[PDB]
Formats: structure tokens, C-alpha cells, sequence
């Protein structure tokens, strides 16, 4: 079983009370702050200890973040310890994020280049992708060597690749092929 | 990036730190022990319990130990 | 880059590795503290592999630091292997100092492709009667030699390695698969005395060992094997039991997180034993006659170790319990045993007509053994009391003293050439020999022996 | 200290104790308000034990509270148990009163 299967039960669950509530804002940074800090070198080793209960592990980690967990996020975090599943934070609240980007009609594509691109070039593959895919598109550009010339679009699973380096390679198994 | 009010609560946390060479048990079961800790641990090696009872590392997982017990475990608990 | 060892289970040990440094299946590893060498079967992801010690585990800790090789296990290969004994690491375990080795393979590797195939048909004479009329060799091809525990599969193999070095003059390689160590230096000392060693390449990884030793051993041996088979000579490749590279496969499978299969064998069996069988090939470079020992488990021949070996083989010698308690050795069952050569265009026809005859005899006799049983040899048939006494002394007459089995009773050893035995069971099918005594059959070499016999 | 019953699933109970009381292997346990004895057979981890009644567990439910006796399943034992007739635990199965009992020993050694 995947992590990604094991937390689907519970980042759904907070996704629906967050949206029910308005409160989308809200769990966005509780779950991104609980994330963080149970990746932590020494909360890491006290979430693992075999001596201390199931109440003992989320009061100590509710304690810690304080400020940042309202009444709602804090009974979460002592639901998620209950079934054992502290280790999973890391991961609902990856799955929190794609629910509420999904809701929000939102995609982060990343983008590579053999050499850096214009404004006007970001802007005009935007309008391209946004039209194409009738979502919100948010362009992480980057450079990368490794390519002969060109760019290459990844909108999470979809890859469009226009690069110079993929035509080499089409070629190269044409002809071995 | 985790604030630096929070690092500082992490820092006042009663976190007990243990010896490489020390364990505590999970869980006893038909001569099979469970151990949480022993970090230096061989495969292989002699494990020493309390009343002279000793047992043998046969597997170092990520997060426990298995063992077996090189005698009588009925009188082995858990912690 | 390097890794850390995250887990370990007796031979198996996980190690994990950065994202961009993660090595590739089958690349060597070696730890630090202990240079003990690990080869990696699997990648399991987020950076962690899945590995096979060539080595003793006892002492290993999680945490100790592992370096990549960036290359499969590699073995010295070419002349400077011959007369030398080497473990399946390649290292020298002689006590005669370092291999003066040109270069090194890898021990993984493709069979050699459809195009590349030989279709040699020479016959190969053994001078063992049983052997040359109903399971004839033939050069380049491959022999199988089945059988359960203390039966002859060892010491038929000594008396073939014995009587083919008389015609054969390039050079060998014998590769020992979990076995008795105390055999291994019986060989070695044998051919040392008798100077044949020069010609032969020893490899070894005995029952004394871990199962990583036990599973690449066979790899080794054949690596060998194939630089000399390249270099376009003719060579013999034999392996003490190739049935034990299956059985390392077998101890180790439930680590490596696979789910069992029938009687608990692993469930790769048929493809980790053709990825071995298609590589001991002869081709059209050169040629390798390879001989193997099969053991049994249990005397189940449909065990399916056993079973799936047969299709691997040109010529099936079946060894048996029951045969060998009657006192007759070598203990062959002429009607389970067959070879691929066994055909009128090969042969002739008037060995093809021996052969069945003899064949067609046993066959009777065996069906009347429960009659036989309950109420005597007397109720039968004229017929069958005349073929009955024939089936007896054919299956005396398959019987032979051997060369290397004179230290068990003291008889001298024979050797009988193919024209002699078609001769002896030609004349015992026609009737020529109705009236000798069925006891002058019994260890005597050549049908002119047992009329000597009789006469006592 | 006393535990509580996690899980029922035929003859096999569940006793969930505090962690500093955990009921060591072969112990003999009492279920509160009903005459039904438990032996200890694994301790799981977490506070967990593993168990097997001594009688029939219907009408049990999730929650009742169980005792440690501090022994193995102990029994009468010398000329007191002659001519008796006693169940696995030592109870007299005869309706012919206590055994006039002077000691008592544990079933395992
Ligand atoms: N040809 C033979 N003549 C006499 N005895 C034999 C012969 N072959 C085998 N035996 C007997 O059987 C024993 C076991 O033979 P071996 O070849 O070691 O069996 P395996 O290798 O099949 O286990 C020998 O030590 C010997 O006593
Ligand atoms: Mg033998």
C-alpha cells in the first residue's frame, strides 16, 4: 500500500470541513506547519518512541505548534495519532494541496529551457496553456543544459516537449530501431 | 520553513535520548522478541536481558530488531 | 557516490543510496570496514536497493557505509586460468599467489543469439556400455546425469572425466556448485599427480558456503567457459550439481519478497534456469561439451527442479535406487534414460535396432513383475520364460567395473568400445548365448569376458 | 492495576492494561462481574495481551474490566482433591462443596 493510499481517507476529510467552513486558507498553512514539523530530527525520534500513548504523541506535537492549529486542526492531529497515522502528515498534506488546486481551478507547470526566456515568451506559452487547458496556469520556468535547444512544458502528468534534444533521440531510435 | 518561536519550542521538548548500545522491548511471542533501539547492533550478535537471559540478532529492520531467545522467554515483558 | 546499510536479513541487506547515485542491477558493492562484496538483485525505490552478500554476514551492523563498483561481479578469464582454483569472486584459493590474468568479464551476460547456433551430430564414444547403446553423446551437445543421494552421480562422473580426455586436447573447466569440499581436494591432488592440471580451470563454492557463494559460482565457471568457447577452441565444461544453483535461488527467494510458488519454490525457477542453460551452448565460433550431475530431491523425478531441467538436455541419463540395491553399477535405467543421437540417420540402423531390442525386452519383463511376484517364474508362458531369461542377462550385461571405482571392491576397470557392445547385446537378443549361466553376465567388460566366466 | 477487553473474537480476547502493568505470559486474569478466566498467550505491544478463555465468552462485550490474580492458573493441591472431582481451573464440578484445600500451585513449571 502507497502512502498516497493511506492518507486519502484523511486529506479528504479535511479538505471537505475546511471548504464547508471557508476556512481553505486556514488548514492550507496548519497542515503545511504540522508537515514540517513532524519532519523535524527531534520530533521525528519522540513520534517513534514505543513507551509513550497515542494522546501523549499529539498533545506534545499540538503544543509545539500552539498558534498555528485552531479547535478544528487540533482534533485532527489527535484523530490522525488515535489511528497511528502520524507518520502520514507529511503526505495529507501534499494530497490537501491538489484537492484544493483542483477546487480552485489551478496548475503549477514547470518549465525547462537549454537558455534563459523572455517575459513575453512566459507570457504567450500562459495564454497557450491556460487556453488549452481552461485552468489557472502558474509557470516555474528553469534552465537546463542538457538541452540542445527549445523548452519542454510539464502541467503535472501531461508533457508537451518542443526541445531540440527530443528530436535527437526520436532520430537516434529511428535509425537503431 | 519552520519558524523560530516553534524551533524553540522543539528545543524545550522532553525528548529522552537513548545509548547505541541499549534497547527496549515491544512485543514477546513463542521465543521471538521485538527490540526498539539497539542501533549498533551485529547480525548476529548477544543480546543481554535482564534475570541472565540472553538472546540472538537474526533481524535488523529499519525500525526494530527481531530476536531469539536463547532460553526461557515467558519470564520477558514488554518495556 | 556511496550508500548506508539500512537493513539486513542473514544473506540479504538493503542499502540506501542518494537519488542521483542509486547503482544498477547486478553491479558489485563493496562495504567499507569489511570489503565484504554485495551484489545487488533489485532497486525498491526512494534510493534504497536490494542486495545478496558473496560473503558471511556475522558482524555487519545498519549504518556501516557501502561503495558502488560501478561494474558487475568481474572474473580473470584465458590461459592464465588453467591449472589454477579460484572462488566465484575470481580471487585465487590455491595458495599459489596472483592469476597472471590479461583481462576481465563480467559474469552476466545474453545467451548467444538464434543465427549464431551449431548443429553438430559427431558421436562421442564413453567406452560405458549402458551409456554408448541407449544414451550415445555426441560432441558439443549437453548430458544430464540424474539422480537421488548415493546412487553414482559423482562417480560417474569421475570415470566420463576419465575416458574423454583419451580423444579430447583443448582444455576444461569444472565448476563445483555446493558440494563436498573434502571431493574438490581429492581432484585437485589427482590431476595434480597425474599432470593433468595444466588443462584444466578449477572454480568452487562448496556446501561449507553462504548462498551468494552457491548461486554465482555456476556464472563463474561458465564465464570461463565461454572465453575459451570465443577464442574458437573446443572445451568441456562440467559442474559438480547444477541443482544446487536453483536451491541457493530457493533459501534466499522469500527475502527478496517474492511470493512462493509449488512446494515452495521460488517462482522465477524456469527463467533463472534457462538464463544459466542457453548460455552453455556450443556455436559457430566454437564448441562446448558440457556434463552435469542432477540431483533429485526425495527420488521424485516430477519434483519440479527435476522436471524443468530435462528440455535443457540433448542426452538424459536417469540413475535409480532400486537398480543400484540389485548390486548392478553403473545404477542406468535403460528404459527412462534417452538421448537426442538415438536416431537410424545418426547412428545406423544396426545400432538403432540393438538399442530398441534391448529396449523392447526390459520393457516386457518389467510388466510381468508382479505376476512374477505372487506366483513364480513357472506360470508363465514358453514365451515369456525364454524373453524373461534374456531380460535377466541383458541387465547383467549392462553392469561394468570402472577405473575409479577399483578403491570400493578391488576389480580392475574395463573399457569397452561401441562395436564390442553392439556385438554382446546383438548376440544375447538373437539367442547365441541361451545356454551360459545368467551370473557370467555380471562386471565383466566385453561379451568375449562372460564366456570366460562361464567356464567357472 | 485492572484492564480492559479491545476485542473478542471467538475463545481469543484482547486486554488492553496500563503500561507499567502488563500482565506477564501464562498469568491468569479475572473478568469483573462474571465467573470467566482468561490465560495470557502474547503480549502484542502497546499495552496489549493476547488471551484465551477458559469458558464460553458469549454475552462478553468490548469495555468490561479484568484482573490479574499475579499467577499462572493456580489449583488445590495435596490429600484435600481425593475423591473429587475438579474442572481445568480446580473448581470442585461435584456438588460436593469447597475443597478443604491447604495450598495452592501453578499449573506451569
Ligand atoms: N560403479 C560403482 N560400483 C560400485 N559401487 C558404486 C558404484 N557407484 C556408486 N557406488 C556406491 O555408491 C556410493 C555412492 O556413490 P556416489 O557417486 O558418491 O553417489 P551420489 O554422488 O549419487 O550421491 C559409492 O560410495 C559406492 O559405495
Ligand atoms: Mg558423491
Amino acid at each position: 500500500a502507497e502512502l498516497t493510499t493511506l492518507a486519502r481517507p484523511y486529506a479528504k476529510a479535511a479538505f471537505e470541513y475546511a471548504q464547508a467552513h471557508q476556512q481553505l486558507a486556514d488548514w492550507s498553512a496548519a497542515l503545511g506547519v504540522l508537515a514540517a514539523v513532524s519532519q523535524d530530527d527531534t520530533v521525528r525520534q519522540l513520534l517513534k518512541e514505543p513507551q509513550l500513548t497515542s494522546s501523549a504523541k499529539a498533545q506534545s506535537l499540538i503544543d509545539v505548534c500552539g498558534d498555528k492549529l485552531n479547535a478544528p486542526a487540533q482534533n485532527f492531529v489527535r484523530t490522525v495519532a488515535e489511528n497511528k497515522r502520524l507518520e502520514l502528515l507529511p503526505t495529507i498534506a501534499e494530497m490537501y494541496e491538489q484537492l484544493k488546486a483542483e477546487q480552485e481551478k489551478s496548475v503549477e507547470v514547470e518549465v525547462t529551457s537549454a537558455f534563459t526566456l523572455s517575459k513575453e515568451q512566459q507570457d504567450k506559452l500562459a495564454k497557450a496553456l491556460s487556453a488549452r487547458l481552461s485552468r489557472e496556469v502558474r509557470l516555474h520556468a528553469s534552465e537546463d543544459a542538457s538541452l540542445i535547444g527549445g523548452v519542454i512544458i510539464r502541467a503535472g502528468d501531461l508533457v508537451i516537449d518542443g526541445s531540440v534534444r527530443g528530436k535527437l533521440a526520436k532520430l537516434a531510435e529511428a535509425l537503431k530501431s | 520553513e519552520i519558524s523560530e518561536i516553534i524551533k524553540g519550542r522543539i528545543e524545550k521538548l522532553d525528548v529522552a535520548s537513548q545509548a547505541r548500545n541499549e534497547g527496549t522491548i515491544v512485543s514477546v511471542s513463542d521465543g521471538i522478541v521485538r527490540i526498539y533501539g539497539l542501533a549498533d547492533v551485529m547480525y548476529g550478535e548477544m543480546i543481554e536481558f535482564p534475570g541472565g537471559v540472553y538472546g540472538m540478532a537474526l533481524n535488523l529492520e529499519q525500525d526494530s530488531v527481531g530476536a531469539v531467545v536463547l532460553g526461557e522467554y515467558q519470564g520477558l515483558a514488554e518495556g | 557516490s556511496s550508500g548506508r546499510i539500512v537493513q539486513i536479513i542473514g544473506a540479504v541487506i538493503d542499502v540506501e543510496f542518494p537519488r542521483d547515485a542509486v547503482p544498477s542491477i547486478y553491479e558489485a558493492l563493496k562495504v567499507q570496514g569489511v570489503e565484504t562484496t554485495l551484489e545487488v538483485q533489485q532497486q525498491l525505490g526512494d534510493g534504497v536497493v536490494r542486495s545478496i552478500a558473496m560473503g558471511s554476514t556475522e558482524g555487519l551492523k545498519r549504518g556501516l557505509n557501502v561503495d558502488s563498483t560501478g561494474a558487475a561481479i568481474s572474473v580473470p578469464v584465458g590461459k592464465a586460468t588453467l591449472g589454477r582454483i579460484m572462488d566465484v569472486l575470481g580471487n585465487p584459493i590455491d595458495e599459489a599467489g596472483p592469476i597472471g590474468e590479461e583481462e576481465r568479464w563480467g559474469i552476466h551476460r545474453e545467451a548467444p543469439s538464434y543465427a549464431d547456433q551449431a548443429g553438430g551430430n559427431e558421436l562421442l564414444e564413453t567406452g560405458i556400455k549402458v551409456i554408448d547403446l541407449v544414451c550415445p553423446f555426441a560432441k558439443g551437445g549437453k548430458v544430464g546425469l540424474f539422480g537421488g543421494a548415493g546412487v553414482g552421480k559423482t562417480v560417474n562422473m569421475m570415470e566420463l572425466i576419465r575416458n574423454i580426455a583419451i580423444e579430447h586436447s583443448g582444455y576444461s573447466v569444472f565448476a563445483g556448485v555446493g558440494e563436498r569440499t573434502r571431493e574438490g581436494n581429492d581432484f585437485y591432488h589427482e590431476m595434480k599427480d597425474s599432470n593433468v592440471l595444466d588443462k584444466v580451470a578449477l572454480v568452487y563454492g562448496q556446501m561449507n558456503e553462504p548462498p551468494g557463494n552457491r548461486l554465482r559460482v555456476a556464472l563463474t565457471g561458465l564465464t570461463m567457459a565461454e572465453k575459451f568457447r570465443d577464442e574458437g577452441r573446443d572445451v568441456l565444461l562440467f559442474i559438480d550439481n547444477i541443482y544446487r544453483y536453483t536451491l541457493a535461488g530457493t533459501e534466499v527467494s522469500a527475502l527478496l519478497g517474492r511470493m512462493p510458488s509449488a512446494v515452495g519454490y521460488q517462482p522465477t525457477l524456469a527463467e533463472e534456469m534457462g538464463v544459466l542453460q542457453e548460455r552453455i551452448t556450443s556455436t559457430k565460433k566454437g564448441s562446448i561439451t558440457s556434463i552435469q550431475a542432477v540431483y533429485v530431491p526425495a527420488d521424485d523425478l516430477t519434483d519440479p527442479s527435476p522436471a524443468t531441467t530435462f528440455a535443457h538436455l540433448d542426452a538424459t541419463v536417469v540413475l535409480s535406487r532400486d537398480i543400484a540395491s540389485l548390486g548392478i553399477y553403473p545404477a542406468v535405467d535403460p528404459l527412462d534414460s534417452t538421448s537426442r543421437q538415438l536416431d537410424p540417420l545418426v547412428i545406423g540402423q544396426d545400432h538403432y535396432d540393438t538399442a530398441r531390442g534391448v529396449q523392447y525386452v526390459l520393457q516386457r519383463y518389467k510388466e510381468l513383475k508382479d505376476i512374477i511376484a505372487i506366483l513364480g517364474m513357472d506360470e508363465l508362458s514358453e514365451a515369456d520364460k525364454l524373453l524373461v531369461a534374456r531380460a535377466r542377462k541383458i541387465q547383467r550385461f549392462l553392469s561394468q567395473p570402472f577405473f575409479v571405482a577399483e578403491v570400493f571392491t578391488g576389480s580392475p576397470g574395463k573399457y569397452v568400445s561401441l562395436k564390442d557392445t553392439i556385438a554382446g547385446f546383438k548376440g544375447i537378443l538373437n539367442g547365441d548365448y541361451d545356454h551360459l549361466p545368467e551370473q557370467a553376465f555380471y562386471m565383466v567388460g566385453g561379451i568375449e569376458e562372460a564366456v570366460e566366466k562361464a567356464k567357472k
